[PDB]
RNA sequence: UCUGGCACGGCUUUUCCGGAGUGUAAAAAGCUCCGGGAAUAAGGGCUGGGCAAGGCCGGUGGCAGCCGCCGCGGUAAUACCGGCG
RNA sequence: GCCCGCCGCCUGGGGAGUACGGCCGCAAGGCUGAAACUUAAAGGAAUUGGCGGGGGAGCACUACAAGGGGUGGAGCGUGCGGUUU
RNA sequence: GAGCCCGGGCUCCGUGAGGGGGGAGAAGUCGUAACAAGGUAACCGUAGGGGAACCUACGGCUCGAUCACCUCCU
RNA sequence: UGGAGGUGAUUUAAAUGC
């Protein structure tokens, strides 16, 4: 589980924080 | 003797096209449309439906032109029986 | 020390306190603020009318299934689409579409649509400002236009 | 049908009609006095558990509906609709 | 435990330790921190049972070893699956 | 000394292609992740990698594993 | 009689069910 949540956020958050620097 | 049952009213026979999930069937109907239809549970514990079955479709009250329910699936000896009455069109079937 | 500084002059403490801690009550919160009072649209009201845009019919929840009776009425200051839960048996009938519907709230305004119901947050009281438990008995008015 | 109900016999008579002043400092309010005078406006909700405070018949059949929650309707439903209580 | 003094933090679940804003950080990130919406649960301890590709003890002869015989090879008898009618 | 106007800046209301997530529907598919040592114990912070559940490294923790082996304690 | 460590560990036993 919370292995699972801290990446899928951290992937979230890069990816979008991502597409906003960008 | 064969009994077969009949679509009653504004009941219409239809052919399973994809399964949604969760007793929802997309069901491409003999008036032409395809009808997104509800297996009501009293049939869900009773039967086995499955793609490319032929069905009975009640249509609901409202947006007749989009939802029904599914009422009665047919076996394949009744869909021969109703292939040979002229009931439904080899043609219908496939699709 | 179970909390609280407890002291003659230290009051203001105490006094801060709560009002930190009263916030973790969602209803005081939303209510001080007034967000009950901004987002589930009315602008609070106890009712409102509004135009039947048309009329739909949506499906039962979990262990259900059942054809429930809903408008679509848009509110006609507000401007806003609700989607409507409609009382009695044979009903949608006597509600034409583009007659007035009086629309109220239904068990508790916290969003809460009754255990069936997915959606809906409301009720249909009225057809052309006449009820539609008036309209369930057949003496008492029946419909116009 | 003894919670109560009905016949029948007797009593009284809220509203309602008419009169006196009133009040008006003009009415109305018609009250209040007196004459006439009828047993003559009652309903709404609920009755599964919660809450019980309250249960049968007939229809219907996980439908149509009920629903504040917990649930109830999948062919003997006390929970839905109607009736009866 | 029972008292006395202060300090931090909590106020059902999930949304979400996320969005936005600000602060900090070379970067990786951190610190701070909602709402819309949705649900009759989320949870904790212990009890029982069933279960585990767990451990000990003990039996069995529908068990296995040991052992004697045999089925499965053929012909026939029989009952069946299927096919035929 | 008002309203009024003009040019620019900042903010807020009605409304918009497109875009994010939630609580869901539970009949399609992939896998077996966890819950029994779940069949490689599990979690944990950090880092990389994988379609996914997730795997691995390093450090921690037992809310940790089943006998066995060794060591202590009323 | 009941509790805490240190390390052998065992692959001969296979995904799913409204």
């Amino acid at each position: 589980m919370r292995w699972k949540w801290i990446k899928k956020r951290i992937r979230r958050l890069k990816r979008q924080r991502k597409k906003e620097r960008g | 003797v064969i009994r077969v049952p009949l679509p009653e009213g504004n009941q219409l026979f239809g052919v399973v096209e994809q399964a949604l999930g969760a007793g929802w069937m997309d069901v491409r109907c003999e008036d032409g449309k395809i009808r997104r239809c509800r297996i009501p549970g009293k049939l869900r514990r009773r039967v086995w439906i499955r793609v490319g079955d032929l069905v009975i479709v009640q249509p609901w009250p409202v947006q007749s032109d989009k939802r029904g329910d599914i009422v009665y699936r047919y076996t394949q000896t009744q869909v021969d029986w109703l292939l040979r009455k002229g009931k439904i069109t080899q043609e219908f079937l496939t699709g | 020390g179970k909390k609280a500084p407890n002291g003659e002059f230290a009051g203001r403490k105490l006094k801060l306190k709560r009002k930190k801690f009263r916030w973790s009550d969602i209803r005081y919160k939303r209510r001080v603020l007034r967000l009950k009072e901004k987002s589930d649209p009315l602008e609070g009201a106890p009712q409102a009318r509004g135009i039947v845009l048309e009329k739909i019919a949506v499906e039962a929840k979990q262990p259900n299934s059942g054809m429930r009776k809903a408008v679509r009425v848009q509110l006609i200051k507000n401007g806003k689409v609700v989607t409507a839960f409609c009382p009695g048996d044979g009903a949608i009938k006597f509600i034409d579409e583009h007659d007035e519907v009086i629309i109220e709230g239904i068990g508790g305004p916290k969003g809460g649509s009754m255990g069936d119901i997915p959606g809906i947050r409301y009720k249909v009281v009225k057809v052309n400002r006449v009820s539609l438990k008036e309209l369930v008995k057949g003496r008492k008015e029946k419909p116009r236009r």
